């Protein structure tokens, strides 16, 4: 019921799962959050070289974060006489000129922009990427990561790992709902489209663009973006794993509060604007913003919501007329004509008139006709009330021109036009980054179809896992919890064996290919399962009970293949063998599955090659 | 290899060393042979099965 | 052209060998024994299974004491056995898993064993401090380790798969001497009993006797159709036995300098893996692959007896020095002590 870290063991077989895939690289695993967290652990505190590095890099990451500029003159000064000044007054600076200087020179002239020391940071990188890096590889903090990845590659979501609540949004296909992961405590939103309903309305492509849009725009954690964090499902169900909104959505609010003066309107356009930009840098359009797909959360803030109608444009430019009428630019509307991120600076303006007024620019005395909308979209431009701002005025209208090349956002800077129009004069944009902005709105305490294996084809790919989404969560959550206990839990079964006499390792002075827990049948008439720790030869797969040494095993020369097959509906790897005699073998997690059926393949073809060039001990006619 | 000339002298003076040997006839060295096994049959405990007593593989 | 003079030459020194080992071919063996008895029924039985190894057993050594023996597998150890008692004295686990020989030093102070890691691993069975270690990895073969015999405890013959057999010296770990001349894997060797001559089989199907101390060949013998898997001394040092693929064993006279008998049968049809001798040389033993080893009456030809408990092949055996005994070593992971 909470994550269980596979023993030190698993190292064999994980290590060289990653290594066949390059991911054993300083580059790829200081990347992560759970690697880098590892890779710290162990530099500042079982490699006293390394720690002054680690400790400065940390010291340059904190500064990078200070909001003011009092506060960066003050750091810099000491991080420029503890990890520079010091270290060159003991000739032990392993670093450029290049970088002293950029930094020296930097600070006489008090110039103390974020970016000071980023210098270092690529150096320091530098000097942690050699020998460092490679002992840490021998540490037992390598093991622990390795520990930590096979958790994460061996991920497998069914709705039991969540703790199911409250219903808090619905639409065409499906449910939000606010959920636990049960494992780490973390609360998400569980957004689940029923296939049913899906088929039914024909929308297959829509959900399944949901997911690979979310799987776009989900990394770097933005805090303006309704991002996932995992999708599975089940042969009824799509799940989303999404971040949770209580507050709601804007659409709701607009109706509460009426309408909202230019500068709660202000706050809103900002964050909104922010998400924009994030999507927009990963050549995603939304294309259906609005009110409704705004949600608020618990304190105000809002975020952007279902990517459904959202649409890569990295390759081709979407043409089609896809969004909410109301909202949607004329290129839009427009067919066979292509647009790509314009159209969201228009929905903007259009939503933000409506945030204003009540409702869309185009929506004339309570109309309900959407070609009329269209209409005056494409054909009229806007009367704007007495009452708009010039500023706010000049936003609307810079917004909501009708010409893409004279759209504000469109011309060739992105969000950062918009950014600077003067109606945000007053923003501090990293405050608005930081939520720093109080919010204007508190949200007040609240048939007969079949599914054919074609349908659930169309699902094949639909499960994921947003890697950095999941370390975040761990990191957050258990993993320290976790890493003692399991640390704990180590230097007692360490404890069990200098007494009982277990000491030397049977896989070393050897050449143990690899080594692990797998399970087979040991009774033939039976078929259960027997845990056993494997060790695999390159002539012979041997395998042990606890306590006692290997006492049976198979040669690389009995094995004739070795292939996937389905025992208990659980992917297992089947050995054919000799005498028309078969063998069995579970895997404790995919990438042990994935590992064992290369290198026992591996193997018995090396063996089989290498016996057949030897007349003592090959086959004989 | 077979086209190296110092190989093919190498077998040559190689096959003139095991040509040059002195030889006995078959009949002169089949009689050693034949003395031999005979001179020490006695000492040979899997030529007159032995009893279990002198052996250490029975009985033990 | 001086190539083509070398090999004309070579033809008629095979010619001149052949006539010469004509010349001395008065008799047979076969005829010259003729009026001695039979032996009778060579009634052989169990007295051991040694139960242990966990894999195919491809060779093993007694040693001299007539008591302990070594034995290497494909389960990637040597176990060192107490025929007597059935008792492991050592269970040691090889570097490398693909070991295929193993030679027990007179002295029983050593055991050396190798395969496809090309290296004649030399382990120390007394050290000081109780404990069994690598003291000397041999390294030099450039092929796979297919048969080694120390001499005493500095020095070891090996053969290869690399086609050559060499001289070691073991506290510096250097090759003294390199036998050359085999065109085709080497597969086992035989030192006399005066250890200042070997003998080697190989694949080109052709055997060689070898001077230790000068490095040379000094005879070849031929006739088998195929691979000489085995090769053993008659224990007087004058002749040899070897058995080969081509499903015979035959004897070989070296002062006759050829061929005087073949041990086979229209039914066996299958290839010796080895050979050894009775203690008196009158019987010659052969492992086979059809899981028997045969007992063949060494003067008069006759299959004389059959050992016949393995379930695979029979890759290995060996007689005792004291002759008490004969150790078989099969594919079924098991070795039986048979008298
Ligand atoms: C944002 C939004 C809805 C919603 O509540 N989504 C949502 C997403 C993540 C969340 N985290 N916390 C609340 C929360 C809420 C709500 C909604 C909720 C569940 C749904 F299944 C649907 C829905 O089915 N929309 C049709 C659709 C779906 C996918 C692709 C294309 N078309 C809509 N309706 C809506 O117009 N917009």
């Amino acid at each position: 019921k909470k994550i269980l870290l596979p023993e030190p063991s698993i190292r064999s077989v994980m290590q060289k799962y990653l290594e066949d895939r390059g991911e054993v690289t300083f580059e790829k695993i200081f990347s992560q959050k759970l690697g880098y967290l590892l890779f710290r652990d162990f530099c500042l505190k079982h490699l006293e070289e390394a720690k002054p590095l680690v400790e400065f890099y940390e010291e340059i990451k904190k500064y990078e974060k200070l909001e003011t500029e009092e506060e960066r003159l003050v750091c810099s000064r000491e991080i420029f006489d503890t990890y520079i000044m010091k270290e060159l007054l003991a000739c032990s600076h392993p670093f450029s000129k290049s970088a002293i200087e950029h930094v020296q020179g930097h600070l006489v002239k008090k110039q103390v922009p974020p970016d000071l020391f980023q210098p270092y940071i690529e150096e320091i990188c530098q000097n942690l990427r050699g020998d460092v890096f490679q002992k840490f590889i021998e540490s037992d903090k390598f093991t622990r990561f390795c520990q930590w990845k096979n958790v994460e590659l061996n991920i497998h979501l069914t709705m039991n790992d969540f703790s199911v609540h409250r219903i808090i949004g619905r639409g065409g296909f499906g449910e939000v709902y606010g959920c636990r992961k049960a494992d780490t405590g973390k609360m998400y939103a569980m957004k689940c489209l029923d296939k049913k309903r899906i088929k039914m309305k024909q929308g297959e492509t829509l959900a399944l663009n949901e997911r690979i849009m979310l799987s776009l725009v989900s990394t770097g954690d933005c805090p303006f973006i309704v991002c996932m964090s995992y999708a599975f499902h089940t042969p009824d169900k799509l799940s989303f794993i999404l971040d949770l909104m209580n507050g709601g959505d804007l659409h709701y609010h607009l109706s509460q509060h009426g309408v909202f003066s230019e500068a709660d309107m202000r706050f809103y356009a900002a964050e909104i604007i922010l998400g924009l930009e994030h999507m927009h840098n990963r050549f995603v359009v939304y294309r259906d913003l609005k009110p409704a797909n705004i949600l608020l959360d618990e304190h105000g803030h809002v975020r952007i919501s279902d990517l459904g109608l959202a649409c890569d444009f990295s390759k081709k430019k979407p043409h089609a007329s896809v969004g909410t009428h109301g909202y949607m630019a004329p290129e839009v509307l427009q067919k066979g004509v292509a647009y790509d991120s314009s159209a969201d600076w228009f929905s903007l303006g259009c939503m933000l008139f409506k945030l204003l007024r009540g409702h869309s620019p185009f929506r004339q005395h309570k109309t309900k006709d959407k070609h009329e909308i269209d209409r005056m979209t494409l054909t009229m431009a806007v009367e704007l009330p007495d009452s708009f701002s010039p500023e706010l005025r000049s936003l609307l209208e810079g917004l909501l021109q009708r010409d893409v090349n004279r759209r504000l956002g469109c011309l060739g800077r992105g969000a950062q036009e918009v950014k600077e129009s003067p109606f945000f004069r007053s923003l501090d944009w990293q405050m608005v980054f930081l939520q720093k902005y109080p919010p204007p709105l508190i949200p007040p305490r609240g048939k007969g179809i079949k599914l054919l294996d074609s349908d659930q084809e169309l699902y094949r790919n639909f499960p994921l896992t947003i890697s950095e989404r999941w370390q975040q969560e761990v990191a957050e959550t258990v993993f320290d919890t976790i890493n003692a206990e399991t640390d704990r839990l180590e230097a007692r079964k360490k404890t069990k064996n200098k007494q009982l006499g277990h000491e030397e390792d049977y896989a070393l002075g050897k050449d143990c290919i690899m080594h692990g827990y797998m399970s087979k049948m040991g009774n033939p008439f039976l078929t259960q399962w027997q845990r056993r720790y494997f060790y695999l030869f390159p002539n012979r797969l041997e395998w042990r009970g606890e306590g006692e040494a290997p006492q049976s095993l198979l040669t690389m020369e009995e094995i004739q293949s070795v292939e996937e097959t389905q025992i208990k509906e659980r992917k297992c790897l089947l050995l054919k063998i000799r005498g028309g005699k078969q063998f069995v073998l579970q895997c404790d997690s995919d990438p042990e599955l994935v590992q064992w059926k290369k290198e026992l393949r591996d193997a018995y073809r090396e063996a089989q090659q290498l016996v057949q060039r030897v007349p003592k001990m090959k086959n004989k006619p | 290899n077979t086209a190296s000339i110092a190989q093919a002298r190498k077998l040559v003076e190689q096959l003139k060393m095991e040509a040059n040997i002195d030889r006995i006839k078959v009949s002169k060295a089949a009689a050693d042979l034949m003395a031999y096994c005979e001179a020490h049959a006695k000492e040979d405990p899997l030529l007159t099965p032995v009893p279990a007593s002198e052996n250490p593989f029975r009985e033990k | 052209s001086e190539l083509d003079q070398l090999r004309q030459e070579a033809e008629q020194l095979k010619n001149q060998i052949r006539d010469a080992r004509k010349a001395c071919a008065d008799a047979t063996l076969s005829q010259i024994t003729n009026n001695i008895d039979p032996v009778g029924r060579i009634q052989m039985r169990t007295r051991r299974t040694l139960r242990g190894h966990l894999a195919k057993i491809y060779a093993m050594h007694w040693g001299t004491d007539s008591r302990l023996l070594v034995s290497a597998s494909q389960d990637g150890k040597l176990i060192i056995w107490d025929s007597y008692t059935t008792n492991k004295v050592h269970a040691i686990p090889l570097r490398s898993s693909w070991v295929m020989t193993c030679a027990y030093a007179p002295s029983g102070n050593y055991v050396a064993c190798g395969g496809l890691d090309n290296i004649c691993s030399i382990y120390n069975l007394k050290t000081r401090e109780g404990n069994v270690r690598v003291s000397r990895e041999l390294a030099g073969h450039t092929g796979y380790l297919s048969c080694c015999r120390f001499l005493d405890d500095n020095q070891i013959v090996t053969s290869s798969g690399d086609t050559t057999c060499a001289l070691w010296d073991i506290e510096t770990g250097q090759q003294t001497t390199t036998f050359t001349g085999h065109t085709g894997d080497v597969m086992s060797l035989s030192l006399a009993p005066d250890t200042r001559l070997f003998v080697s089989g190989a694949c080109d199907a052709s055997a060689k006797l070898w001077d230790v101390r000068e490095g040379m060949c000094r005879q070849t013998f031929t006739g088998h159709e195929s691979d000489i898997n085995a090769i053993c001394f008659f224990p007087n040092g004058n002749a040899f036995a070897t058995g080969s693929d081509d499903a015979t064993c035959r004897l070989f006279d070296l002062r006759a300098d050829q061929e005087l008998m073949t041990y086979s049968h229209d039914n066996i049809i299958c290839g010796i893996t080895s050979v050894s001798f009775s203690k008196s040389g009158r019987l010659l033993l052969a492992g086979y692959d059809d899981f028997n080893c045969n007992v063949w009456d060494a003067l008069k030809a006759d299959r004389a007896g059959v050992l016949a408990g393995h379930d695979n092949r029979v890759s290995c055996l060996g007689v005792t020095d004291d002759g008490m005994a004969v150790a078989t070593g099969s594919w079924d992971s098991f070795l039986k002590i048979w008298n």
